[PDB]
């Protein structure tokens, strides 16, 4: 009951080349009217890319050279809600998209004070599937791991066993594989005196297939 | 001696005199007559010659012979004198003793 | 679209950024992985509200900058520069703020595919490269020493919060097919911490 201001995004999910999705910025605690709204992408690992603005006062719009003709921003004041219309989508596409808010009469003269939590756009043709999980043996302080391959889509957690071991973990960030889907790697480094004295189980969690799977690490014999 | 205050648009301008003193506005104006102040969008700061002179009058009605006043600088009290051109609430005012 | 430089500083020091992006209209923000970005300064040397004190910009022609005094350890991360140029926004390419460390040499581990996958029809050999410093590496992969290249993908670990070193997987992949055809995988790993180049190695068949 109390008032803020916020910037709640909605509309992100899974889009295939070709086809179209619509972001919207929900605006509580001020009146989109006297600010400018802008989206702001991010692909993994790569900088800040302005895509669109509008101005509700005058209604001005602007568009960046990549998204201009397939992408068309607007705002309903009544709703204070602002909108991002993205057709035709392109793999090039495909990152977290995050509206933010210029608020007029504070000196910001173009500033963004306020951004959404963000929400993800994957543009891409391939489908939802389970990962599948394969140990990394130590070979005879050892490490071993568990292979996260064959996985759709982003993104995916890990943990060993049940979350009790954090020192020494390394989970890998993912790889885009050719064939479109990902996969990655979870390590972790132990005593060479440890040989199945301690459990070794990896937890892997796929939130969007709804796939959960546990592999036990053990090493191999001959 | 005379005070002023000024509040961008949509925001909320307070004229406050001491103890048991009444506002006696002497200047109000909502519209634009400088680029450089209330920031907004190049374009929307414009019209350096917007002026709505009905505020003089609107402020007193609202302001005058009382100890505190507020308006929000808005479509709620002032129309739109320069449609397009982000527009602020500049107010003289000296605080008087009662009659 | 690029991704961010790279600035490797330490603790204590001051780190002067300039902006390449196009009014007077700059400002600057920190973003730290997994976060939406924040606000630092707008309008070219207006400091906002709640940032510290020790972050400045300052304009001298079309030269705008930001400038840390001292370097606190919650100041690593990338920071971005904004300019209104007309009708169009531009965030500068970003620098990320790494800390500099004493030069540790990786532990290297090699792992066959499981017997598992083989049943699949695909083989993944992995290298691990544990704990090091500096990010600059080079995985080699060799089949029967015959140096491979584009058959493999590799993913680095940002720096460790304890350890400020780097952790890399390279990963080779090949058809069943193709790995029944060859005998000895090995990673050779060159890195400034290793007085020569360390090879990790395996003979398929014996384990």
């Amino acid at each position: 009951e109390i008032s803020e201001v916020q910037l709640v995004e909605s509309g992100g999910g899974l889009v295939q080349p070709g086809g179209s999705l619509r972001l919207s910025c929900a605006a509580s605690g001020f009146n989109i009217y006297y600010s400018s709204i802008h989206w702001v992408r991010q692909a993994p690992g790569k900088g800040l890319e302005w895509v669109a603005y509008i101005s509700p006062y005058s209604g001005s719009t602007s568009y960046a050279d990549s998204v201009k003709g397939r992408f068309t921003i607007s705002a309903d004041t009544s709703k204070n809600t602002a909108y991002l219309q993205m057709n035709s989508l392109r793999a090039e596409d495909t990152a977290v998209y995050y509206c933010a808010r210029y608020k007029y009469g504070q000196g910001h003269m173009g500033a963004f004070d306020y951004w959404g939590q963000g929400t993800l756009v994957t543009v891409s043709s391939a489908s939802t599937k389970g990962p599948s999980v394969f140990p990394l043996a130590p070979s005879s302080t050892a490490a071993l791991g568990c292979l996260v391959k064959d996985y759709f889509p982003e993104p995916v957690t890990v943990s060993w066993n049940s979350g009790a071991l954090t020192s020494g973990v390394h989970t890998f960030p993912a790889v885009l594989q050719s064939s479109g889907l990902y996969s990655l790697s979870s390590v972790v480094t132990v005593p060479s005196s440890s040989l199945g004295t301690q459990t070794y189980i990896c937890n892997v969690n796929h939130k969007p297939s709804n796939t959960k799977v546990d592999k036990k690490v053990e090493p191999k014999s001959c | 001696v005379v005070r002023r205050e000024l509040s961008c648009e949509s925001y909320p301008i307070e004229l406050r005199c001491p103890g048991t003193d009444v506002i006696m506005i002497e200047s109000a104006n909502y519209g634009r007559t400088d680029d450089k102040i209330c920031d907004s969008d190049p374009a929307q700061m414009e019209n350096i010659r917007c002026y709505l002179p009905d505020a003089y009058k609107i402020m007193s009605q609202r302001c005058n012979n009382r100890t505190q006043c507020a308006v929000v600088a808005g479509p709620d009290v002032f129309p739109d004198p320069c449609p397009g051109t982000y527009k602020y609430l500049e107010v003289q005012y000296e605080c008087v003793p009662y009659h | 679209t690029q991704s961010p430089s790279s600035l490797s500083a330490s603790v204590g020091d001051r780190v002067t950024i300039t902006c390449r992006a196009s009014s007077s209209a700059v400002a600057w923000y920190q973003q730290k992985p997994g976060k939406a970005p924040k606000l630092l300064i707008y309008s070219a040397s207006s400091l906002y509200s709640g940032v510290p004190s020790r972050f400045s910009g300052s304009r001298s022609g079309t030269d705008f900058t930001l400038t840390i005094s001292s370097l606190q350890p919650e100041d690593f991360a990338t920071y971005y520069c904004q300019q209104s140029n007309t009708e169009l926004v531009t965030f500068g390419q970003g620098t990320k703020v790494e800390i500099k460390r004493t030069v540790a040499a990786p532990s290297v581990f090699i792992f066959p595919p499981s017997d598992s996958q083989l049943k699949s029809g695909t083989a993944s050999v992995v290298c691990l490269l544990n704990n090091f410093y500096p990010r600059e590496a080079k995985v080699q992969w060799k089949v029967d020493n015959a140096l491979q290249s584009g058959n493999s993908q590799e993913s680095v670990t940002e720096q460790d919060s304890k350890d400020s070193t780097y952790s890399l997987s390279s990963t080779l992949t090949l058809s069943k097919a193709d790995y029944e055809k060859h005998k000895v995988y090995a990673c050779e790993v060159t890195h400034q911490g290793l007085s020569s180049p360390v090879t990790k190695s395996f003979n398929r068949g014996e384990c």
